[PDB]
């Protein structure tokens, strides 16, 4: 998918200027994480970064847990490119981020969490936010 | 007497099942009393809204009994500024048949209305019968000489609703009432109904007269005084008079629905004939 | 599953995704009912190879849309 | 924190009945009253129990709340175990609709003031007719919040947009001062089988038989009736032989259709007839002497 | 081919039968 | 206590839990603490606690401890938020009965209770149907529930 990554951005683009409601914003990100869903190309929020943050609470949960979609099958590195994304400790608003990226990281391992279990299960247990519990 | 029927509507037996399920919780499981709110219309009571009372009895002692009766004027005037026209018209209990101590008390609610109309409202749901029981105090005067005492006297009782009221008791039963059932088969199932009221209720005598046989229960004399007349009111059909009179009747009825059965095939010919030509002028057509 | 097999993850997948109604995140897993349309070419090596196979139709009737 | 379209209210069975029975019997006084009851989570909240309110005085209008009158119902109905805090008010509107008037909102921000969660429940008894109810279930739209570019609430999922909102709430401020929730029902089985009994006859109506005297006398009317109508049945079929198709229907309006209550009357006497026969014939062994 | 055929008939009669007993069901709750 | 879910013996009104059959050399305010001091009965070993809660609270779990010479519990049903007199706790339906053993009584043991069942309580009233060693008397300790205000 990486390779073959024949993404159209101009359709996502043509839809995130028609956008007026969180609804119809919600419904781009889940939509951008699916026309890019195991390429890998956050591109499309790289470059409405501005734009991706208009989304609060569940929205948040969503934004961030399209990014796992986005990076399905990427084994490789999931826990240092989550954390890449998400700093560790955030006070205002971060338990919709925080419980979305464990989420994510479920998405990046889907049937295939041979040694993200261990991690999920700590902080699951570690977890004192119920948002980020639902992540977990 | 008194009162000739009780009209409970749908709210009271709403209230009192919700007034058994909230003090019948995790404490215990006996009756609850409440007080019965209605108007007066001609002879027919109008039971329409009901409030609870605290209320405790001893389980062995039929005599020690508690009703809050400060608790009863305090809501009847809190019910009584919203509501003027709905005045106090007896008590209810949720006691699956009548108790020993239920004179006493009917007696205490004859203070706030003289002619108190105690209505039994079951909460578990009866197959067959109405859940309530209404009842009036009277002086029963016997003729054996013994003392005049106070006793309960059956009221028919019929569950009616108000306009509003049934509106959204239809709302609530949408879903589990069938209405696409016709009348003739609704009339049927009254039938039926009828047959099973009747014989439940011959169970009940039948089950009198066995205590009575093996005396678990005394002779009473006046219910065996009605089982006569129950008995000697038995209709002989197999009179002469009475059966020609039958089929007399019978025919008169048949014929009238032959006529209806045909007029109802010369209809539904009719009927078959559009179905035809309107078939056939929309395939010329197309 | 090409064999035949009911792919399990497309079917919870699609499942999950439909109760959106109740959840808006739970769409995203409809990511585990993508299977990746493919064909990989490997080696005894288990590596891939330059292999360049021929589709005998015509490159319209499979082919990405024309971008806007 | 943001709230939930996928909020619901739940009114139980007991709740709906005193609404609408307090309702219908204040039209069109706006009548008031108190809904007594539990917020479960974020996305319930309970309506057990409502009482309502005393009018203060004349006024097609929502009167304030008495604080004497619901301080000693409260305090009483705790006694009787009724220990349920008040989760909003409700109030009728007989026959223009559910919504909020200027009047409600400010009725409604006295509550919100003690619970942020507090419901405003609008009952239509008037154009409530069976088996729908116009019910609704308003909270207030923080004027603040929303003027600055934000939406009142959330959306995570579909069940807040099921239900469309009519023209006469949008008018009236809906979607602009106030949101509404959606509104289930709790009815439970015991509840439900004791309402069954309304209109439930009784068992000596089924087995009773129709006066012998009147039961020949309606059938001697009707059919007598369907002898004018046989009559004039005849004359529709030749007429509608050379009628043309637009006067199917405009020329049977207002002209009695001589098919329609032919059937109307086979329908009546045939159920009477036999249900007359058939309980008949089952009293005859029913009640049998020997 | 030949009991592909029979048994494929067999399913469709099947599926009839199915398909004929909801449409009753349904007919029932739509007059309701 | 178990992360997340606090000890709720502060948060209960002192004044204002009452108890039932309680002898008065060792009552109830001796219960509450963690103290050597207990709970003993003196009608029968069977006993009725009552405790009224100041704000709505939910129990995770309890620490109903007794000695272990017997009169510790053995039998232990829970009622919540009742509209009980002896005769109740003898046929009704508890919350969650607890069968308390041996480790669930020591000065370790911790009891879980259904958090389904209790979430909303604003009174609770534990009972001593039966004891360990089927003494004439039973013995309490820090009885205390664990887990958070309703808020
Ligand atoms: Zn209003």
């Amino acid at each position: 998918l990486i390779r073959n990554n024949n993404t159209d951005l101009m359709i996502l683009k043509n839809t995130k200027d028609a956008v007026r409601n969180s609804v119809c914003h919600t419904a781009t990100v889940i939509a951008n994480s699916f026309m890019h869903c195991g390429t890998t190309s956050d591109q499309f929020l790289r470059d409405n970064l501005e734009w991706l943050a208009r989304a609060t609470n569940w929205a948040k949960f969503t934004a961030t847990a399209s990014l796992g979609v986005i990076h399905k099958g990427h084994e490789k590195e999931a826990l240092q490119l989550m954390a890449t994304y998400l700093p560790k400790d955030t006070s205002p608003g971060s338990a919709y981020q925080e419980g979305g990226g464990l989420y994510a990281l479920g998405l990046i391992h889907a049937n295939h969490g041979g040694d993200i279990i261990d991690y999920l299960l700590n902080q699951l247990k570690n977890a004192s936010n119920d948002i980020v519990r639902h992540g977990g | 007497l008194a009162v000739q029927k009780v009209v409970v509507h749908p709210l009271v037996l709403l209230s009192v099942v919700d007034h058994f399920n909230r003090i019948g919780k995790v404490g215990n499981q006996k009756r609850v009393v409440g007080v019965l709110l209605g108007s007066w219309q001609k002879k027919v009571l109008d039971v329409s809204n009901s409030f609870a009372v605290p209320f405790d009895e001893d389980d062995k002692d039929d005599s020690v009994w508690f009703l809050d009766h400060d608790y009863l004027e305090n809501m009847y005037g809190m019910f009584k500024k919203v509501n003027a026209r709905e005045r106090i018209v007896g008590w209810y209990h949720t006691g699956p048949k009548l108790h020993k101590n239920d004179i006493a008390i009917n007696e205490l609610m004859k203070r706030y209305c003289p002619n108190s109309v105690l209505v039994i409202i079951d909460v578990k749901p009866k197959d067959l019968g109405l859940p309530t029981e209404a009842y009036i105090s009277v002086e029963e005067v016997h003729d054996d000489g013994t003392p005049t005492s106070k006793t309960f006297e059956h009221v028919t009782s019929e569950i009616g609703a108000e306009e509003a009221e049934e509106v959204g008791v239809e709302h609530l039963l949408r879903d589990i009432k069938d209405t696409t059932v016709g009348t003739l088969s609704q009339r049927i199932t009254n039938q039926v109904h009828g047959l099973k009221g009747l014989n439940s209720k011959l169970l009940d005598i039948r089950s009198y007269l066995e205590k009575v046989a093996t005396g678990k229960l005394p002779i009473n004399h006046q219910i065996i005084y009605q089982l006569q007349d129950v008995f000697n009111l038995l209709p002989d059909v197999s009179l002469q008079e009475f059966v020609k009179a039958f089929y007399l009747k019978t025919n008169d009825q048949m014929v009238v629905v032959y006529l209806a059965s045909l007029i109802r095939s010369v209809v539904a010919l009719h009927n078959l004939i559009n179905n035809k030509i309107a078939n056939r002028d929309a395939e010329k057509k197309e | 599953s090409r064999t035949g097999h009911t792919h399990m993850p497309s079917v919870v997948g699609v499942l999950v995704f439909t109760q959106f109604w109740f959840w808006f995140p739970l769409s995203h897993f409809l990511s585990l009912a993508y299977t990746p349309t493919c064909v990989i070419g490997l080696n005894k090596d288990l590596k891939m190879p330059k292999v360049q196979y021929k589709s005998n139709c015509k490159p319209s009737t499979f082919a990405y849309p024309a971008p806007l | 924190p943001a709230v939930d379209t996928a909020e619901q209210v739940y009114i139980s069975s007991l709740a709906l009945l005193k609404m609408l029975k307090h309702g219908r019997a204040g039209v069109p006084m706006e009548v008031m009253g108190l809904m007594l009851g539990e917020f479960v989570d974020d996305y319930t909240v309970r309506v057990i129990d409502v009482f309502a309110m005393p009018q203060s005085g004349t006024g097609v209008s929502v009167e304030a709340v008495d604080p004497v009158f619901q301080a000693k119902m409260l305090d009483m109905l705790k006694q009787t175990g009724r220990p349920e805090m008040v989760v909003g008010w409700y109030h009728s509107h007989p026959g223009f609709g559910c919504w909020l008037s200027g009047v409600d909102i400010n009725t409604q921000q006295s509550f919100e003031a003690l619970s942020e969660r507090a419901v405003a429940v609008v009952v239509d008894p008037i154009q409530s007719v069976k088996g729908k109810v116009v019910i609704d279930a308003f909270r207030l739209i923080n004027a603040n919040m929303m003027v600055l570019g934000h939406e009142p609430r959330q959306t995570t999922s579909n069940l807040g947009h099921l239900n469309k909102p009519s023209i006469q709430a949008l008018i009236h401020g809906l979607n602009r001062h106030y949101y509404s929730i959606t509104i289930n029902y709790r009815k439970n089985e015991l509840e439900q089988k004791m309402l069954l009994n309304l209109h439930k006859k009784s068992w000596m109506e089924g087995l009773t038989l129709q006066d012998y005297s009147e039961h020949c006398k309606h059938n001697e009317s009707v059919v007598k009736e369907m002898l004018e109508l046989a009559k004039n049945y005849n004359k529709a079929v030749e007429e509608e032989d050379k009628m043309t198709p637009e006067q199917l229907a405009i020329k049977n309006v207002g002209k009695q259709d001589p098919k329609r209550h032919l059937e109307e009357h086979v329908d009546v006497l045939m159920t009477s007839n036999i249900v007359q026969c058939l309980a008949a014939m089952l009293d005859t062994v029913v009640f049998k002497l020997i | 081919d030949l009991y592909s055929r029979y048994k494929k008939l067999q399913q469709e009669l099947e599926f009839l039968e199915v398909q004929e007993e909801y449409i009753k069901d349904e007919q029932k709750n739509l007059k309701k | 206590i178990p992360k997340g879910y606090m000890d709720l013996m502060p948060f209960i009104n002192k004044a204002g839990c009452e108890c039932l059959n309680e002898s008065d050399e060792h009552g109830f305010d001796n219960c509450l603490r963690k103290d050597t001091t207990f709970l003993e009965s003196d009608c029968d070993e069977q006993l009725l606690i009552t405790v009224a809660f100041n704000q709505p609270v939910k129990l995770y779990s309890m620490k109903f401890q007794g000695p272990d010479n017997g009169q510790g519990p053995k039998y232990v049903k829970i009622f919540i938020n009742l509209p009980m007199d002896f005769e109740e706790a003898e046929r009704s339906e508890p919350t969650q009965a607890l069968e308390l053993t041996e480790d669930d009584i020591k000065e370790d043991g911790i009891v879980p209770l259904r958090y389904v069942k209790f979430q909303n309580v604003n009174s609770v009233t534990i009972f001593v149907q039966s004891n360990q060693g089927e003494e004439e008397t039973t013995r309490i300790s820090y009885f205390t529930f664990i887990g958070t205000p309703v808020q």
